[PDB]
C-alpha cells in the first residue's frame, strides 16, 4: 500500500489531485544536502551541486533534504507515501553537506543554479540567524526572476516579545513557514516574529529516506515543502499565474489561527488557493 | 600553573540526564592543549579568545544549518584560572552546536 | 564505545567553591587509559574494579595518616558507561584522601 | 619574648611549672613525621626512623610531627612558645612519610623502637579507621613495658550513634584525647564513642614549624601532646608512679564537660593530677 501523510491532507492537496492538479510540468528545486535519486518513491529530474567536496547531488549522505523532497512530490503509486505535487519536477541544488552545514556562499550559489535553469518554485528548508547583503540579493533576484520562494521559519521557538525568524526567511520576499501540529496547534520550537507569512503540518511528518526507507522527522523543516508543494499545484492549475498571484493566493485563503507573531496568516489551504 | 581541565558530552535530549551522552571528550590548555579532541588547541585558543566564558561564543553568520529539530544538550563541567565551570545548552539540532563556537564545539 | 571522561579537583575548603580548586586532572579508560594522571591505568582499573562507584572504595585498613584537620574537597564530573557523574566529597586532610582509593585518588 | 599558647594554660601547666615540674629527666617519643632538629625552640635528644625512603629522623617533610613536637616541650625560654613539658627529652620516631602517610608495620616497628629506648610517653597523633592483631599487640607490650600511651581521638566528628574513633586510640591501653578549643567545647571535626578517654586543647593550637618557624594548627592531633606533656609532668613529680598511676590520675581529675560519647571524662588538669 500508499500511504497519505496527514500533513498532504491537512492542507487539502488531495483535493487538488482530484481535479487533476499533480504539480505536473512545474519546476521546483530543493535547496539542501541532495537527494537519493535511487528511492522508488522518488523520481528525480536533475540538479547540481555547490559542495566542493561533496559534488553528486543524487547523494543526501544527511537524508535531510531527501526526507524534504518526499514531502514536495513523493510519486503517487502503490508505495511508499504521496507528494504534495506527486507529477512535479524535482531538482537536487545541494548547498548542504554531510553534517547539513553550508557555507553562505553555497546557498546564494545554489539559487544562482534555480534561477538560470528556470526552477519556478525554490524550497529552502537551512536557515542561520544572521543574514548578508548577497543572501537578500540572492532571493531578491529569484523572486524578480518570477520564482516562488519558500522557507523555513527557523527552530528557536519564542524569545521575549523579539523576532526568533532566521535567514532566508526573515526577508520579505521569502515566504516563511512556521509548523503547526495535526491539531493545528503550533510546535514549540517554530520561530516567532512579524517576518512569519504561513503555518504548514511540520510535527512528525512522514516521508521519504535515503536507501528505500520511510520516516517521520520534526521542524519548520518538514513544513516548506507543504508550501513548496502547495505552490507547484496551484501552477499546475495556472500555468501563467506571476509568483505574486500564488503567493498571494497562498496567504489570502489561510485558513486563520492565533495571533500572527506566532502563526503569521495561518495554516494554508491549497483547494482554497487554487480557486 | 593554570588550573584547567574540561570535560564535554553531547547527546540527543532536551535535559542533562533524561538525555544521554553519545560522545564525550576531555579538553586541557594548561599549560599547553591536550586531551581527547579532535581538534584542541583551537579550542584552547576558542576559550582563551572569550576567555572561558560559554555564553559569548559567536554562532556562525554565513553558516547554515537544516531547519530539523533534533534536539542536542552540551555539558561542560570543570575548571578554567581555577575557575568551576558546569554549563550545559541545548541546540535545536547538531550543526547548530557546531556552527557555534568555532573548536570548541568541534565537536 | 564506552563513553568515558573524567575531570578530577581538589582544594582546601569544605564544599565545591567556597573553596578554590588548586589541582585537576582528567582521566579516560575508554578505549585505553589516558589523561593528566600521573596514574590512569590504575585509575581506570580502581573505577573498573568498583565498576564506577564512588562510595565505594575501600580506604586503607593498613595506612595511618596525621591527625590533623585540614579538610580537602573532591570533585568528580563525567560519564561512566556512559552513565553521568557528579559526585564531591570531603576528607579531614590530604591523606586520608590519598588513602582512599588506591589510585584515583593517587591525588 | 616568649608566648604561652592558650592551651599549655586551658591545662594547668604552668601550675606545675611554678613548682619547679617540667617534665625533666621524662623520655617522651613522638612517634610522627620526625621533628626539626634544627629549630631553636626545640631541643631533640635523639630518634630514629622506620621510613625506609626517608631515613632522618630529624627532617620533618610534613611539618606535622614538629607542630606536635611543639607541644609537648617547646622550650622555655624568651623566645618562640612553651610546651607544656619543657625539660622533657624527646624523641623522633618517623614513621610517617613527607605525604604523613605510614604504613601499619611502620607504627608498629615505632613503637617497638620506643619500648627498647625506654621511652616513658608515647605521642602517636596518627590513626586509620581499620585496626590489627599487630597493631594492638604492639601497643599493648608497650603499656605491659611501662608506658605511657597516648593518641589522638580521630578527625571523624559524628556519624549516627557509631563511633568514629580510630586506631589505635580505639584501643582500651592507649588514652584517647579528643578536641576542645578555649571555651572547652568539642571541635566539630572531633570523633566521638565510648573510646574516647579525655579532651584537651585541640584548636588553633599554635607550636613550632620547620626552619624557625611557628604556627597554629587543627585537630585532635594537636590535643594529644597536650596530654603527652601532661603525663611527663606528672613523672617528673613522681618519677616511680606506674603508668596505671599516671593514666588513673589523668582521668579521676578531669573537669568533666558534656556527655562521655562526646567528652569522655572530660578536659584533663594536670595540676589537679600531679595531687
Ligand atoms: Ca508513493
Ligand atoms: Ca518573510
Ligand atoms: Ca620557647
Ligand atoms: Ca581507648
Amino acid at each position: 500500500a500508499q500511504s497519505v501523510p496527514y500533513g498532504v491532507s491537512q492542507i487539502k492537496a488531495p483535493a487538488l489531485h482530484s481535479q487533476g492538479y499533480t504539480g505536473s510540468n512545474v519546476k521546483v528545486a530543493v535547496i539542501d544536502s541532495g537527494i537519493d535519486s535511487s528511492h522508488p518513491d522518488l523520481k528525480v529530474a536533475g540538479g547540481a551541486s555547490m559542495v566542493p567536496s561533496e559534488t553528486n547531488p543524487f547523494q543526501d549522505n544527511n537524508s535531510h533534504g531527501t526526507h524534504v523532497a518526499g514531502t514536495v512530490a513523493a510519486l503517487n503509486n502503490s508505495i511508499g507515501v504521496l507528494g504534495v505535487a506527486p507529477s512535479a519536477s524535482l531538482y537536487a541544488v545541494k548547498v548542504l553537506g554531510a553534517d547539513g552545514s553550508g557555507q553562505y556562499s553555497w546557498i546564494i550559489n545554489g539559487i544562482e543554479w534555480a534561477i538560470a535553469n528556470n526552477m519556478d518554485v525554490i524550497n529552502m528548508s537551512l536557515g542561520g540567524p544572521s543574514g548578508s547583503a548577497a543572501l537578500k540579493a540572492a532571493v531578491d533576484k529569484a523572486v524578480a526572476s518570477g520564482v516562488v520562494v519558500v522557507a523555513a521559519a527557523g527552530n528557536e521557538g519564542t524569545s521575549g516579545s523579539s523576532s526568533t525568524v532566521g535567514y532566508p526567511g526573515k526577508y520579505p520576499s521569502v515566504i516563511a513557514v512556521g509548523a503547526v501540529d495535526s491539531s493545528n496547534q503550533r510546535a514549540s520550537f517554530s520561530s516567532v516574529g512579524p517576518e512569519l507569512d504561513v503555518m504548514a503540518p511540520g510535527v512528525s511528518i512522514q516521508s521519504t529516506l535515503p536507501g528505500n526507507k520511510y520516516g517521520a522527522y520534526n521542524g519548520t523543516s518538514m513544513a516548506s515543502p507543504h508550501v513548496a508543494g502547495a505552490a507547484a499545484l496551484i501552477l499546475s492549475k495556472h500555468p501563467n499565474w506571476t509568483n505574486t498571484q500564488v503567493r498571494s493566493s497562498l496567504e489570502n485563503t489561510t485558513t486563520k489561527l492565533g495571533d500572527s507573531f506566532y502563526y503569521g496568516k495561518g495554516l494554508i489551504n491549497v483547494q482554497a488557493a487554487a480557486q | 600553573y593554570a588550573p584547567s581541565a574540561l570535560v564535554l558530552t553531547v547527546g540527543k535530549g532536551v535535559s542533562a540526564t533524561t538525555a544521554a551522552p553519545e560522545r564525550a571528550v576531555t579538553l586541557t590548555c594548561a599549560p599547553g592543549p591536550s586531551g581527547t579532541h579532535p581538534a584542541a588547541g583551537s579550542a584552547c585558543a576558542d576559550l582563551a579568545a572569550v576567555g572561558g566564558d560559554l555564553n559569548a561564543l559567536t554562532r556562525g553568520e554565513d553558516v547554515g544549518c537544516p531547519k530539523v529539530y533534533d534536539p542536542v544538550l552540551l555539558t561542560v563541567d570543570g575548571v578554567w584560572q581555577g575557575k568551576r565551570v558546569s554549563y550545559e545548552r541545548v541546540f535545536s539540532n547538531e550543526c547548530e552546536m557546531n556552527a557555534h563556537g568555532s573548536s570548541v564545539f568541534a565537536f
